[PDB]
RNA sequence: UUCAUCUAGACAGCCGGACGGUGGCCAUGGAAGUCGGAAUCCGCUAAGGAGUGUGUAACAACUCACCGGCCGAAUGAACUA
RNA sequence: GCAGUCAAGCGUUCAUAGCGACAUUGCUUUUUGAUUCUUCGAUCGGCUCUUCCUAUCAUACCGAAGCAGAAUUCGGUAA
């Protein structure tokens, strides 16, 4: 697969029909897009967790 | 001048069709081709090879059944250069170049035939 | 609890440090499958996960 | 024959083993 | 900066343990063993070829 | 070259990035190597223009009908590229 | 197994002269002379005719005979030192910063001093050996001759050389940068 | 005066001729020549006119005189 | 960066000048070095060595076979 | 057992030949001197093998022995009472290197005129004089170094630089992939005895300009069993 | 201690040869002895692997394996203590 | 760990019994880095202050790494 042998000069992870591997760019790069603004640091943090907090879990 | 331009399945692109007319009908194979080449001319032809022509006579295999007088006309081909004093050797030397191709000459293997050859059952026409 | 401590802080230095070919973009994406076969890049950080 | 006298021990030697 | 150096004295003790040790082990491997080609006429001698004389 | 190189420049006060893509042949398609597929997987994903160069001559050891068959091979990425074509001198 | 002794020959030309008290060794030819004190190696000396030396260790083992072979290449490498002599010659290479050599004569003291090695502001001060002679190669870019008839201190020399302008902390395949024995042999 | 000035180191050899004195022993200061060598330590020794009895013994018991 | 920029670097510029004698020197003093590490290296790191160079001859005696 | 050098094993198919090799060449040419009528020896002491196919193809009828020197001494007889024929050492004598022994029942003066017309080309082999001069280009040095217009030719390949630059002792430095120097280096001029790097330069480059043609000097005839001296070129 | 090489010249060094069908067949953007898979033959030889490694995008070049020239007498490997 | 394979050697005065270094297979649960991370019966921890060991965390000097630089990883001397 990878390293100095490598025998291994095309995929079989191949579409056909040249059009589609377009269809599939456009619509990865939308689904992408829509998971950024989904999901949607500056040097300061939050406070530590209170240590009463985890009273109930105990060995 | 002379270049090798073998390449097959100044002025670079006359040489394609010069070349590719070198082998219209035959050859569809890896040919060898010698390109004598004066001030921009190409006059190209192809230089006998053994695995070539032995391919000529018969991913790709081969089984052949060469009959055992094509491979003596190829030996008569390239008797040329070829190094060595009698077609009855120079046909040995054929058959280890069909030999390493896969083919199979006459029915059996080149091997056993070249066997045959030293032993004194095949003849040669000298 | 030492020795387990050292195998799993070397096994998250790479789980970590190593991109998650999903979930990167599509271009980077098809880039590193072209290169390095997804499928063997996925099954080998699985390997390490388990 | 100072390096005949190495050849003749040689010889004897061969003829040991072979006996 | 050198190191320290382990010491040679014997401390009595384990010399007398080491013979205890040796005396049993000598019995494991009694209990345990319960469980020819002649080299010929080496060569480098001079007169080996007298040796094959005397036989008839 | 086997891979994708990148250079930068600055025009107009703004930074641009030009890639060089190693090559492409012309390949029916359902088979061909890694080094190509890096070539197509960048003209489609990314928004850039792209400048096809032709190279008008006996040189290049490529015909002209063979360079405008790519072209026209590979005109279907180029639907919403900003393409220009450069001739580098019957 | 203690050999009874052995012996190693020593040709000495016609220019040369050779005198040996207990194991001092002086030789005396066209290009100068040349010391040495092997009263470290207890072997012994003896002269045939005036082109000639025998050197022979009596009941000795595997160091001692290798120590008179050395004996006898080192009093060898004398009389070519004395008679033709040696001569380095080191380039120095540089990508970006010139590396700027020169001498400087500090308390009649002969050091060579090398600056802006891969831009620093250090100066690399190397004192040359006695017995060695510097000169810049003209009509060769960057290339500098050590002379001299002992081959230990010119060696020895060019080795400072080298070794003071290692590169350190940096991608060797990348930065080739320093100063390199380019040529040996002989005036 | 331009020719190699090597020593020399004089010694006394062990060889047949040389004659040796005995310092300890039966014979305790008499004379006799080496005839032969055995080995780098024992050698033998024949003084008939002294009187010492033909013998191999070892160089530690002698001492070579430079005679011979 | 980019690419294989090292191997690009050595193709245009070339590795050093005194680059192949010191390997050839070091591929030399090697032999010397083996039984020095042997002579030398006490406690674990020479029992490590030392299975090392067990498992390497019986490498080479296999391969030869 | 140690404080040895270690012998660098490798593992490849051939193997030694040892005494049964001699032992053939000697059978060989003792049952061929019964059977040509004349012998030569023929002294090739620096030769390729396609101009030694060239000359054994130019007869298959004719045999040509090459070997050892001593064996080939042997089998003739280089002592006057050890020989297999008459007047034999008297010849046997003659070979001095890499010597071609040659039987035939083909004319005299065949064998004569063809081995003194037959000259081909060849590199100049050290310790001879070679008849050419060269002072390589003061910029990139091409695959050639100087024997035809560059805009034939290549750069040579980088992978050289430390060939030529400590072997060859060529002062020598790259600009990106070409090689490069400052000054034109001379390497050799005509009448001067070359030496090994001189010849190795002249390798390198591929020049082929030296007169090869083998040289005879004896010829023995068995029907007559008398030797004859003839030193041709 | 055992086995081997050696004046029909051993071991070490230098020098030269190291070929021809053939750029052997599959494969690939390219791979010609040396990314890989599988054959691994014959010829001419003193000897020369469808090739031991470095190297090239591919060739090239160098190298060893093997042979020969010069040198002129001992040498190598595996084991035991 | 258990059960095995192989074979460098050892080998009742065994060729076809036995022993057996180095390598190596299976079991441990999964193949696509989703693992929600999930604890299951032990008959001590904290002040002052001194020294020692190195099996070195940092500092000092070096080696090797696709080590561009920057940072980092492995390792050598060093308490």
């Amino acid at each position: 697969a990878f390293g100095p042998k490598a025998q291994r000069k095309r995929p079989r992870l191949a579409a056909s029909n040249l059009e589609d591997l377009v269809k599939a760019t456009n619509e990865d790069i939308t689904k992408y897009e829509e998971k950024q603004v989904l999901d949607a640091e500056n040097g300061w943090t939050s406070a530590a967790k209170e240590a009463i907090f985890s009273k109930g879990q105990s060995k | 001048k002379y270049l090798y331009l073998r390449a097959v399945g100044l002025s670079p692109k006359k040489v394609g069709e010069d070349i590719a007319k070198a082998t219209k009908e035959f050859k569809g194979i890896k040919v060898t081709v010698q390109l004598k080449i004066q001030n921009r001319q190409a006059a190209a032809s192809v230089v006998p090879s053994a695995s070539s022509l032995v391919i000529t006579a018969l991913n790709v295999k081969h089984s052949g059944n060469i009959q055992l007088d094509e491979i003596i006309e190829i030996a008569r081909q390239m008797r040329d250069k070829s190094f060595g004093r009698t077609l009855a050797s120079v046909t040995k030397e054929i058959l280890g170049t069909a030999q390493s191709v896969g083919c199979r000459v006459d029915f059996k293997n080149p091997h056993d035939i070249i066997e045959g050859i030293n032993a004194g059952e095949i003849e040669i026409p000298e | 609890k030492y020795t387990g401590e050292g195998f799993v802080e070397k096994f998250e230095d790479i789980l970590k440090g190593f991109p998650n070919i999903n979930d990167v973009h599509p271009f980077h994406r098809d880039l590193m499958d072209t290169l390095y076969e997804k499928n063997h890049y996925k099954i080998s950080l699985a390997a390490i996960s388990r | 024959t100072s390096w005949e006298l190495k050849k003749q021990k040689r010889l004897e030697d061969k003829q040991f083993k072979e006996r | 900066r050198v190191r320290k150096r382990q010491s040679r004295r014997t401390s009595t003790k384990l010399k007398e343990g080491i013979k205890k040790k040796a005396s049993a082990h000598r019995k494991k491997e009694k209990k345990m063993a319960k469980k020819k080609k002649d080299p010929g006429i080496p060569s480098n001698f001079p007169y080996k070829a007298k040796i094959l004389e005397e036989i008839e | 070259t086997k891979s994708l190189y990148v250079g930068h420049f600055d025009y107009k006060y703004l930074r641009f990035q030009a890639i060089d893509t190693p090559g492409i042949l012309d390949r029916p398609t359902e088979e061909m190597n890694n080094i190509e597929m890096q070539s197509i997987y960048a003209i489609a994903h990314l928004r850039s223009c792209v400048l096809y160069f032709m190279d008008l001559s006996e040189q290049c050891g490529f015909t002209i009908e063979a360079q405008v068959k790519l072209f026209h091979s590979i005109k279907p990425l180029f639907a919403n590229k900003s393409v220009m074509v450069v001739i580098n001198t019957d | 197994m203690k050999y009874i002794q052995t012996e190693q020959q020593i040709e000495v030309p016609e220019g040369v002269t050779v005198s040996i008290k207990s194991r001092i060794v002086k030789v005396v030819g066209p290009r100068g002379t040349l010391t040495k004190n092997l009263k470290h190696i207890d072997v012994t000396f003896t002269k045939v005719n005036n082109q000639l030396i025998k050197v022979a260790v009596h009941n000795g083992g595997r160091k001692h005979v290798a120590a008179l072979r050395t004996v006898k290449s080192l009093v060898d490498n004398m009389i070519t030192g004395v008679t033709k002599g040696y001569k380095y010659k080191m380039r120095y290479v540089y990508a970006h910063f010139p590396i700027n050599v020169n001498i400087v004569e500090k308390d009649g003291a002969k050091f060579i001093e090398v600056r802006n090695f891969l831009g620093d502001k250090k100066i690399r001060n190397v004192p040359v050996r006695d017995g060695v002679t510097i000169e810049f190669s003209t009509n060769v870019k960057d290339e500098i001759v050590l002379s001299g008839n002992s081959v230990e201190d010119v060696s020895q020399n060019a080795a400072d050389l080298q070794q003071i302008c290692r590169v350190r902390n940096k991608d060797i395949r990348k930065f080739l940068d320093g100063i390199y024995v380019s040529h040996k042999g002989f005036i | 005066s331009t020719d190699s000035i090597v020593k020399a180191s004089n010694w006394r050899l062990v060889e047949v001729g040389r004659v040796v004195l005995i310092k300890k022993g039966q014979s305790a200061g008499k004379l006799a020549a080496i005839v032969e060598i055995i080995d780098q330590k024992k050698v033998l020794i024949d003084g008939p006119k002294a009187g010492v009895p033909r013998q191999a013994i070892n160089l530690g018991q002698v001492v070579l005189t430079p005679l011979t | 960066p980019q690419n294989d920029y090292i191997e690009r670097h050595i193709k245009q510029h070339g590795k050093r000048l005194d680059h192949e004698e010191r390997k050839r020197k070091r591929e030399a003093r090697e032999s010397h070095k083996i039984s020095e590490r042997a002579q030398k290296l006490t406690g674990w790191k020479g029992k490590q060595f030392a299975k090392k160079r067990y498992a390497e001859k019986v490498s080479m005696r296999k391969k030869i076979k | 057992p140690r404080s040895k050098r270690s012998k660098l094993v490798t593992l490849a198919q051939t193997d030694k030949k040892g005494r049964e090799n001699k032992e053939r060449i000697f059978d060989e040419v003792r049952e061929a001197l019964d059977t040509y009528r004349y012998v030569w020896v023929l002294h090739l002491d620096d030769v390729r093998t396609p101009v030694l196919q060239e000359i054994r193809t130019s007869w298959a009828g004719s045999k040509l022995i090459m070997g050892k020197r001593k064996v080939l001494q042997k089998a003739l007889g280089e002592k006057r009472e050890e020989e297999y024929k008459e007047n034999l050492y008297q010849l046997s004598k003659l070979c001095s290197g890499v010597t071609g022994l040659l039987f035939t029942d083909e004319d005299v003066n065949t064998v004569k005129e063809y081995f003194k017309s037959y000259v081909r080309s060849d590199y100049s082999r050290p310790n001879t004089k070679a008849p050419l001069t060269f002072t390589i280009p003061e910029g990139i040095v091409y695959s050639r170094g100087g024997q035809i217009p560059a805009e034939e030719d290549v750069p040579m390949i980088h992978s050289l630089e430390p060939t030529m630059r400590n072997k060859f002792e060529i002062p020598t430095k790259i600009k990106a992939g070409k090689i490069t120097i400052d000054s034109p280096y001379l390497v050799c001029t005509e009448g001067e005895k070359l030496d090994v790097r001189q010849a190795l330069i002249l390798k390198q480059f591929g020049i082929a300009a030296s007169e090869f043609k083998v040289k005879v000097s004896a010829y023995y005839d068995n029907d007559s069993s008398t030797v004859e001296s003839t030193n041709i070129n």
